[PDB]
RNA sequence: ACUCUGGUUUCUCUUCAGAUCGCAUAAAUCUUUCGCACUAAAGAUUUCCGUGGAGAGGAACAACUCUGAGUCCAAUUUUUUGAGGCCUUGCUUUGGCAAGGCUA
């Protein structure tokens, strides 16, 4: 009965991903699931360091998503 | 789940072949049994019943717990217990000594 | 489940997973233990009380609720 | 649009040096050759390996089952 | 709140707080063709949101037709306006403002009153007769109001138990009815991202009758409440249109399997629908309460002893529940009215957009500056106090706060057709009771007393003391033209007050009358039909002058007209024999006077983009095409003023010295005309020559304004004139058998039929024909007498066509009381016009000239 | 079952009962599916008639209800001026009973007739080995001629779905009796009702309600006329 | 018997101004656009308050559900229907 | 899925009923209007034919269908855990709290 989230309003957008352990990253949305596990274009991690780390296609599991914000206007 | 049959008794060849088994072993046995527990603590007792949530029954048990002074390790009686299954890291069947 | 039923309306003290206080005005709940609360002011410790209004707790974070004071008129 | 366990079969067609993010553990990640995932993204991964941030001693793990209620971010390389 | 209201499934309280947030606010228009299922959708929606007020089982309960007239006639007469508060298909409640209009195409002006208020519109259809005469003109002017539409397929019952259609062919008569709405509105728009289907969720299938309605996706949530798994809304993307289902892979495709499978919409909608209604219907005793039981619905023992009807409509009230998809689709598809705040300032605000207002009206905020608007009056049932109906755009309007009312000629530079009343109290409107408020933000509806006083049609309500650049919204551009004519005198003549006194309401009532007195003091009034001249009748004679009133036969404002160029250069000097005029008269190039009116050229463009059309559309030199001065005799009206003055013979700042006099001159005098005193139509006055004086006091205003006037008369008098007449448009919606019935009523009356064509899934005949509105007076009448109630026609105004006769033709008499042939009925048009204006017996094309 | 009991005060019925009772009473019953039969020939139209002292042509004729304005007495004002008056077709009986506040001056005690309901369009089934859905004849053909989602994406009817009704047919053998028993006349479109005296049963009061059929003698034609008279007197 | 008043009161808020307090103590007010029936609450227009004291502007944000320790919903809805 | 109401029919009485109390329609009387009143209309009252509801009383057989009430889920998203341990200050109600940094 998992209905999944709402975000075709955030696919192929910019945005920053904020992960548990008060981490961050930012990338291109490129789909999901029912649980929310996210597949990212263009990823770039952005750590708390301050050095911007460009990784690419990645793939986030929902469990540790706490927000999405859409960095790109939709 | 492939098996949605009503006559489920699946679950305690979990308990006599699977890895809950080692407590239905100590519902059988009457063995004590020493419990990691998740605020660092210790169960030690003899579960008398439990099942897929590894919720327990003990009965008898010390429970072991440290203390900061730097740790001395204190300890207090307890009748009988239900303990809820998800709140353990371990269990353990006390070793043959002999 | 008639044992919370029996609590709607009543102003109730959730205590919380952080520590924190919610003494609201117990309006709903559901099978995960969501609460709806109106008038919900929160209590955290030093003293201080924080008027929120229509708090939507989820029942994740819940741990406690007690009653504070019978229903208004 | 990809669907992300359809990427995780791509990436053990792949066989990438993924490396996994921990829930909660930001210091250690671990790199690896994937193999198999299920409907739960447990992982095994071949030559798994901790990375701390602070220490950075990279110790080998062999073939791992990552589970997957402790997986945050499959990055390659 | 301090009112007794009736028991709702809401709480006003919750209405009043879904008044704050305006993106929970939808003003819709209910509107459609005659009986289409509009105010019984309503009634649904009141029984759904009022559990106390229920419909009777023999009778349907109105619940807005709340006027006598509208009781005894059954045809919707004026807009009631509806307020509820109703939940989505996920739960969710919206505020609804609806305004329910009427259907009768005579009556089209009320919706257009409410069609200003509101940001979309739900056109109803019968699912029977299908796109029918005000369909199509609601259509049009839903999409030329910029509003969104939505479609809701009342009346599917016919379908079910009057045609007896098989399901598949019953989808077949949806989806032709659907196409049909998508033709139209690509018809009438350029655009083609408002396309109207159920997999969009535009178009809601609906029976009114039995309280029946469902988009795709609430049909697909009686699926997904019945069976849990499935996602509905991906469902109600498969439902329609040319997908089958496959039950071996559980599929739905494209491609038909089996050779007999039904689609989507017929296998997992229709054929359930006809299921419960032949299981109602026929096999009540035998097998209802089975089917009952497997659809879900349990009856008490009481509720299957009701009889059919009844029992239908108890039984879909319990399978589809509230009406959910009507507002899934009004949610989704009509604006917010936040979002159409925006096209709704761009289209009916004077100032435009990018005013100072303009910006502050589009972010539709309640602490903001008043600007409210209001296009109806309501009068209370004692007759005496109006209550003027409208949406607040910004700010917040509040009882007892003094308000600024600007009447409909306000503008700017001519502030003195505001006034500044306090408003009395404030109502949310629904239709049978109203909610007394304190205050109504922005993007609402509000009934408001106390402002009615300054208003006659149209008002924009701003505030005092801020607001000094504060302009009108536009006055209502009506659908249709009021051209039916009755004079009106009291019986005894000592109660000419209290008639005035109700000529007056009347003018407030009705959008679109237009009350005058003409020159031989004779009280006029325009309306669009005589059903709609019979409820104004009956409105001025019972609820505001309880006087009795003598009418007289029902006659049509003429249009004057040329045929060829005018035959001598016509001039006219001043009182001070300066400023001599010279114009000619031409008749305009075919199709130009529609583009005039249809605002197709505007005289607020720019000289070259109205040159340039004016060269590429109508083969005019673009010398004669960037001097084009005025309009006619508004700024959109079928007459042009052009200037062919060379800059040799005359002074150019010269001519532009008193271009605003000779325009007012012209548009006053397009504006009577010399024929019958009734309005120039399709002629092109060109000032040929233009003495002007040189001092500004010689030149100017008391003379240069009627000697316009008389060189416009007379370049129209010596230019051949034609009376033109209006032609109604009539749709007959008669039965097969009863066309050649349809065609011999409509052969007495001089109308011309255009087509008779089949109603395609009905068994019915729709005649269109064109007879003249002269014509009209009972044509109804004798077309449903003849053909014994069967055939049936509305008829509303199409376009002006010139009388067969000509005008001024003193070799043709005319025996008083006879029905004149046609090679001079323009010559009996044009001087008993003539004679009712009090005129002179004739006009003589040289009676405005300065020879004699 | 039937009846109340053995007062005989209320009934309720089967619908193959009102059905084969509605086709034993045919021969009563004149089959308008409407009242759009009707038009200008109902009971406000004739209360409207009567108080204007009109004559509907198939309808009654009465004293007339006030004084009537005697139209060689007005004395030729402005507003009566038949100069002015521009005559097209003549301004009928009809024409002031279907818009009396239009057409009449002084319309006292008048009475709004019912406008257009909308047509019935009910179509009369000759055969039973017809489906009772069946696309008559009578119904004009639909000549034939869409967003749709791709046939490769993955939404699936889960296993314990189907339509609502699958195992239900779509018509049954009174399913067609009953949609006509929808568009029966009373007391045929009831299938409960409490019981009437014999007295009270006019079996030919929707006769002379109707208009006179053509080619009848005057003096039928003055019966029906009468009938009416005292149907609407009663009324 | 299968979804809850509380979502019911989640669905309510779409639209209005609702402050989401998160599991690592970030408070966002702001226009509650769309929620579901796990909380995920699509916002827009927000004002953040983060632990320190902080305070951002993040124009599009789509909160995951879990996280969400609890939701300030106006008191509008306490007239709401389905609290009644 | 276990228990307690309520029934239905018929006869009669009492009262209310401007509700098509009647999906039917009479008569009388009075007043008014014109004719010049079965062949005529209005208004009002009354009587009849004979209703619905409620209340009450009798007597016939049904007694738990109906209307109600009392009476299968450990794998991301809630309820089968990222949980527990270290460091500085403000006050210590010398138990420790609050904030932040951590480590797992
Ligand atoms: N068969 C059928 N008849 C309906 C349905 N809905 C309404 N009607 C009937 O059709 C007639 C339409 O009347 P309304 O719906 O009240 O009028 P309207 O559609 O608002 O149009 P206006 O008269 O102009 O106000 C009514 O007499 C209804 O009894 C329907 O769904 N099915
Ligand atoms: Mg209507």
């Amino acid at each position: 009965k998992a209905h999944p989230p709402e975000l075709k309003k955030f696919m192929d957008k910019k945005l920053s991903l904020k992960l548990n352990g008060g981490r961050h990253v930012q990338g291109i949305l490129r789909g999901f699931d029912p649980f929310m596990n996210l597949v990212i274009d263009e990823c770039v991690e952005m750590a708390t360091s301050g050095q911007q780390n460009n990784i690419g296609m990645v793939v986030i599991r929902g469990n540790s998503i706490i927000m999405l914000e859409a960095l790109e206007r939709v | 789940e492939m098996t949605p049959e009503e006559l489920q008794k699946r679950e305690e060849e979990e308990f006599n072949t699977g890895p809950l088994s080692v407590l239905t072993q100590s519902v059988k046995n009457n063995t004590q049994v020493l419990i990691n527990c998740r605020n660092n603590k210790k169960l030690l007792g003899r579960v008398k019943a439990f099942d897929r949530h590894c919720n327990m029954v003990l009965e008898n048990v010390k429970e072991m717990w440290t203390e900061v002074s730097k740790p001395v390790n204190k300890d207090r009686y307890i009748s009988k217990m239900f303990l809820r299954g998800d709140s353990v890291i371990v269990v353990l069947r006390n070793p043959l000594i002999a | 489940s008639s044992k919370m039923l029996q609590h709607i309306d009543y102003r109730m003290r959730c205590i919380l997973q952080d520590g924190r206080i919610f003494i609201g005005t117990f309006k709903a709940f559901d099978k995960h233990m969501n609460l709806i609360l109106c008038d919900c002011d929160e209590f955290r410790k030093r003293e201080e009380k924080r008027v929120l209004g229509l708090v939507l707790l989820r029942g994740e974070n819940l741990v406690s609720m007690t009653v504070e004071g019978p229903p208004p008129k | 649009m990809v669907q992300p366990i359809n990427l995780i079969f791509r990436y053990l067609q792949n066989r990438s040096r993924i490396q996994v993010w921990l829930y909660e553990q930001v210091n250690m990640r671990i790199e690896g050759c994937i193999i198999g995932f299920d409907e739960y993204m447990n992982l095994v991964l071949d030559d798994a390996e901790e990375i701390h941030s602070k220490t950075k001693s990279r110790k080998q793990l062999g073939r791992i089952m990552l589970k997957g209620d402790n997986i945050t971010l499959l990055q390659s390389v | 709140m301090e009112q007794t209201l009736p028991v709702t499934v809401y709480e006003m309280d919750f209405l009043a707080d879904l008044m704050d947030n305006s993106e929970l606010i939808r003003n819709v228009t209910l509107c459609g063709h005659l009986h289409h299922g509009k105010t019984c959708f309503v009634d649904c929606l009141i029984e759904q949101t009022h559990p106390e007020i229920r419909k009777r089982y023999d009778q349907d309960l109105c619940y807005t037709d709340i006027l006598f007239t509208e009781q005894e006639r059954g045809v919707g007469i004026k807009s009631t306006p509806v307020t509820v508060v109703l939940p989505d298909t996920k739960g969710k409640s919206y505020l609804f403002n609806i305004m329910d209009t009427p259907g009768h195409v005579n009556f089209s002006d009320e919706v257009t009153a409410g069609l200003r208020i509101s940001d979309g519109v739900v056109l109803f259809i019968d699912a029977a007769e299908g796109v029918m005469l005000n369909t199509e003109r609601l259509i049009k002017h839903a999409v030329q109001e910029r509003l969104a539409v939505t479609v809701c397929i009342n009346k599917i019952d016919r379908l079910i138990l009057e045609l007896k259609l098989p399901p598949t062919d019953a989808y077949y008569k949806l989806r032709h009815i659907v196409d049909e709405v998508n033709g139209l509105i690509s018809m009438y728009s350029t655009d083609e991202n408002l396309i109207l289907s159920p997999l969009l969720g535009n178009v809601c299938f609906s029976s009114s009758q039995y309280s029946i309605c469902f988009t795709l996706g609430s049909f697909a949530k009686i699926y997904a409440d019945t069976f849990g798994d499935i996602n509905y809304q991906e469902f109600a993307k498969r439902l329609w249109g040319d997908i089958y289902f496959n039950p071996k892979t559980r599929k739905f495709t494209k491609k038909a399997p089996t050779s007999s499978s039904q689609r989507s919409f017929v296998e997992f909608i229709l054929e359930p629908l006809y299921k419960i209604l032949a299981q109602v219907v026929g096999d009540v005793d035998t097998s209802l309460p089975r089917t009952l039981d497997e659809l879900g619905i349990h009856l008490t023992k009481e509720e299957l002893k009701l009889n059919i009807r009844p029992l239908l409509r108890l039984v879909c009230k319990k399978f589809f529940g509230e009406f959910t998809g009507f507002v899934d689709m009004c949610v989704q598809h009509i604006p917010s009215p936040k979002v159409g705040a925006k096209p709704k300032i761009e289209h009916t605000y004077t100032g435009g957009v990018d005013s100072d207002l303009g910006e502050a009206m589009s972010d539709c905020d309640p602490d903001g500056p008043l600007m409210c608007h209001t296009t109806k009056m309501y009068s209370t049932d004692d007759g005496v106090q109006f209550h003027a109906f409208g949406r607040v755009l910004s700010g917040t309007i509040h009882a007892g706060q003094p308000v600024k009312v600007l009447g409909e000629n306000y503008t700017l530079e001519d502030e003195e057709d505001s006034q500044i009343c306090t408003v009395g109290r404030l109502w949310i409107s629904v239709a049978r009771y109203h909610i007394e408020v304190n205050r109504v933000p922005a993007g609402n509806w509000v009934l408001i007393e106390g402002v009615d006083q300054p208003i006659v049609k149209t008002a924009t309500i701003t505030e005092p003391r801020g607001n000094e650049e504060a302009q009108i919204f536009r006055p209502l551009k009506f659908n249709t033209t009021s051209v039916i004519k009755i004079a009106v005198e009291p019986v005894n003549p000592s109660e000419l007050p209290k008639m005035l006194d109700g000529l007056r309401k009347v003018n407030k009532s009705y959008p679109s009358l237009t009350t005058k007195v003409e020159e031989s003091g004779e009280h006029v009034i325009l309306g669009t039909g005589e059903l709609y001249l019979d409820c104004v009748m009956h409105d001025l004679r019972k609820m505001y002058s309880e006087i009795d009133i003598k009418v007289a036969d029902p006659v049509v404002t003429f249009c004057e007209t040329v045929v060829e160029t005018s035959s001598l250069k016509c001039f006219a000097e001043t009182p001070n024999k300066k400023n001599k005029i010279t114009m000619i008269a031409e008749p305009l190039e075919k199709g130009l006077a529609e583009d005039i009116e249809n605002e197709v050229v505007q005289i607020t463009w720019n000289r070259k983009k109205l040159g340039e059309f004016f060269q590429t559309k109508y083969d005019w030199d673009l010398l004669a095409a960037r001097s084009i001065w005025a309009f006619g005799p508004d700024a959109t009206g079928p007459n042009i003023l052009v200037d062919d003055t060379l800059p040799s013979e005359v002074d150019k700042a010269l001519l532009g010295s008193v271009k605003d006099s000779i325009v007012q001159g012209f548009q006053w005098g397009t504006r009577e005309g010399p024929l019958c005193d009734e309005l120039i139509r399709n002629v092109k006055f060109k000032i040929l020559d233009a003495v002007v004086a040189q001092e500004p006091l010689h030149r100017g205003g008391g003379q240069i304004i009627p000697t316009a006037r008389r060189v416009v008369y007379s370049a129209f008098l010596m230019a051949t004139p034609r009376l033109m007449e209006p032609y109604y448009f009539v749709e007959v919606q008669a039965p097969a058998d009863c066309v050649s019935a349809v065609y011999t009523v409509l052969a007495r009356r001089r109308g011309h039929v255009t087509q008779d064509a089949p109603i395609p899934g009905s068994p019915l005949y729709t005649i269109k024909a064109f007879i003249p509105a002269i014509d009209s007076f009972g044509f109804e009448t004798d077309l449903r007498t003849h053909t014994q109630g069967q055939a049936f026609s509305l008829s509303v105004f199409h376009h002006w066509q010139i009388v067969p006769g000509d005008p001024l033709d003193k070799s043709i008499v005319i025996r008083p009381l006879e029905p004149q042939p046609a090679p001079h009925l323009a010559r009996e048009f044009m001087i008993k016009t003539r004679r009712r204006k009090g005129l002179s017996e004739d006009v003589s094309i040289s009676k405005f000239f300065d020879d004699p | 079952k039937y009846v109340n009991g053995s007062t005989y005060q209320r009934w309720q019925f089967t619908l193959p009962m009102m059905s084969t009772l509605y086709r034993l009473a045919n021969q009563l019953l004149t089959d308008l599916v409407d009242d759009n039969y009707f038009y200008l020939f109902d009971l406000k139209a004739f209360f409207t008639s009567k108080a204007l002292n009109m004559a509907i042509p198939g309808g009654p004729k009465f004293e007339p209800l006030v004084r009537d304005i005697n139209l060689q007495d007005e004395d030729w004002n402005e507003f009566n001026d038949i100069n002015k008056i521009i005559i097209r077709q003549p301004i009928r009986t009809e024409y002031k009973i279907a818009f009396p506040y239009l057409y009449n001056n002084l319309p006292h005690h008048v009475h709004l007739t019912w406008y257009h309901t909308p047509n019935v369009v009910f179509i009369k089934t000759e055969d039973p080995d017809l489906p009772a859905f069946y696309f008559d004849p009578l119904i004009n053909p639909i000549s034939h001629r869409e967003p749709l989602p791709d046939d490769d994406e993955e939404f699936e009817l889960p296993e314990f779905v189907e339509p609502f009704l699958k195992d239900t047919p779509l018509y049954t053998d009174n399913t067609a009796n009953g949609i006509a028993l929808l568009w029966a006349p009373r007391p045929f479109n009831l299938r409960s009702g409490r019981t009437r005296r014999a007295l009270d049963i006019p079996l030919v009061k929707n006769w002379y309600r109707e208009h006179c059929p053509a080619g009848q003698p005057v003096k039928v034609r003055v019966s029906y006329q009468k009938l009416l008279k005292y149907y609407v007197l009663n009324a | 018997m299968s979804i809850g008043v509380p979502i019911k009161v989640l669905h309510e808020a779409e639209g209005h101004i609702v402050t989401c307090e998160t599991n690592t103590g970030e408070v966002y007010r702001g226009k509650l656009i769309e929620a579901e029936d796990n909380m995920n609450c699509q916002m827009s227009n927000i004002t953040v308050t983060y632990r320190d004291g902080r305070v951002a502007q993040l124009e599009q944000v789509y909160i995951r559900g879990s996280k969400i320790r609890f939701l300030i919903l106006p008191d509008m809805l306490k007239n709401a229907p389905m609290l009644k």
